[PDB]
């Protein structure tokens, strides 16, 4: 919403774990005993 | 079983990069003439399968 | 950047390729008249060859 | 007609050398055309 | 005389091609000419 | 060849 009133061009359809992570990583991750829910994605990218 | 048709759905779409990877290496890395060698269409070939 | 630089390549590679189409066209066209006025200069000297043999006949 | 056949036989030689190249081109034709059909495989793909 | 046309294009192009496979075989001993006298010069080089 | 080349030009 900031972003929005201050006119800063961001992609709003876009997802944060597809955006932050590679896919490869993400099958990995799956790999090594990773939930699939989005939360446990973003909390894998903080920890990469 | 379906564990495993979802293991298989994501070594599809790891097969899937793989390919799009090795397309965009061999159409960078020739620096010449796409037409004239016949290991380019060989591997272009073996994409297409 | 240089995922834009992989896409550009491969366009000039497919311009590359459109061309070299349309010349290997235009040459085996070429190559179809080279091949049909070779057989036809092959038939002329056949045609000598057997006018050479009945005039060896003849005489 | 030692003559004759003399220019018979120069005549004939000549004659298997335009056939030689006759078929060289022929050959070269053949290429061409596998190389235009390939060429045209790849022109539908690429163009997908 | 329809036929003798016809078997003289059948016997021409039979020609054709029994002069295609000898000159075909020509080039082959051309090579094969080529690759003997590389062969002799590298016998000797090594004997040596 | 000429064998039938005559054999027409004769026929």
């Amino acid at each position: 919403h900031h972003l929005q009133q201050a006119n800063i061009q961001f992609r709003t359809d876009i997802a944060r774990t597809e955006y932050l992570s590679n896919a490869d990583e993400r099958l990995r991750w799956q790999a090594s005993s990773l939930p699939a829910d989005d939360l446990c994605t973003e909390n894998a990218i903080m920890l990469k | 079983k379906r564990s495993d048709l979802l293991k298989l759905q994501g070594e599809f779409q790891l097969r899937l990069r793989q390919l799009e990877k090795s397309l965009l290496q061999a159409l960078n890395e020739v620096k010449g003439r796409i037409l004239d060698d016949d290991t380019i269409i060989t591997t272009l070939e073996n994409l297409k399968r | 950047e240089e995922q834009q630089m992989h896409l550009n390549v491969g366009l000039r590679k497919i311009k590359e390729t459109v061309d070299q189409v349309e010349e290997l066209r235009r040459d085996l066209r070429i190559k179809s008249q080279e091949l049909e006025v070779k057989n036809a200069a092959a038939n002329d000297k056949l045609k000598k060859m057997v006018k050479d043999q009945q005039e060896a006949e003849k005489k | 007609i030692r003559d004759l056949e003399a220019s018979i036989a120069r005549y004939k030689e000549e004659y298997a050398v335009l056939i030689s190249e006759a078929q060289a081109i022929k050959a070269d034709l053949a290429a061409v055309e596998a190389k235009v059909n390939r060429s045209t495989a790849l022109l539908k793909s690429l163009s997908a």
